[PDB]
């Protein structure tokens, strides 16, 4: 599950950046 | 649950509608009014998350080689993950939803469009079994509605 480890990481981000917008 | 079944109806008829570009028509459950709101919420939000980040989402998918529906479990995997900070907001949970939309797409694109059902349910069940009580807490979906509301 490494990749999948990472690919999640990367959404967390991508969606507390847009949380942190609003 | 009546949570997931509303969940449910808007996740899939997002997902299905981005992946044809064709609108469902039929008509909704009983929280249908909710539902509606927050279907138009996805497509000002969610639509904007997959071009802001398309080539992020591009290169997931790449890493992901979702073929099949053997595949389509792998999404629910990532957003385990993503909750796994024990943080919830509903950033998070649009941008899965719109990587979900993403992943449609691909499934359509591949003919493999008997997998999208399954792949929107797999990320309502994710979304509704673990975090119920968040959710609840949030107001449903008249939340995810009222947060992304402008002016």
């Amino acid at each position: 599950e490494d990749i999948i480890r990472n690919i999640a990481r990367h959404l967390a981000l991508v969606g507390d950046l847009l949380d942190r917008s609003i | 649950s009546e949570l997931y079944r509303q969940s449910l109806e808007i996740i899939s008829r997002y997902l299905r509608e981005q992946a044809t570009g064709a609108k469902d028509t039929k008509p909704m459950g009983r929280s249908g009014a909710t539902s509606r709101k927050a279907l138009e919420t996805l497509r000002r939000v969610g639509d904007g998350v997959q071009r802001n980040h398309e080539t992020a989402f591009q290169g997931m998918l790449r890493k992901l080689d979702i073929k099949n529906e053997d595949d389509v479990k792998s999404l629910s995997r990532v957003m385990i993950h993503v909750f796994s900070d024990g943080v919830t907001n509903w950033g998070r949970i649009v941008t899965l939803i719109s990587f979900g939309a993403f992943v449609a797409k691909h499934l359509k694109t591949i003919n493999q469009e008997s997998c999208i059902e399954p792949l929107a349910e797999s990320i309502t069940d994710v979304l509704v079994r673990t975090k119920r009580d968040w959710l609840v807490k949030q107001r449903g979906w008249d939340g995810f509605v009222e947060f992304f509301h402008v002016e």
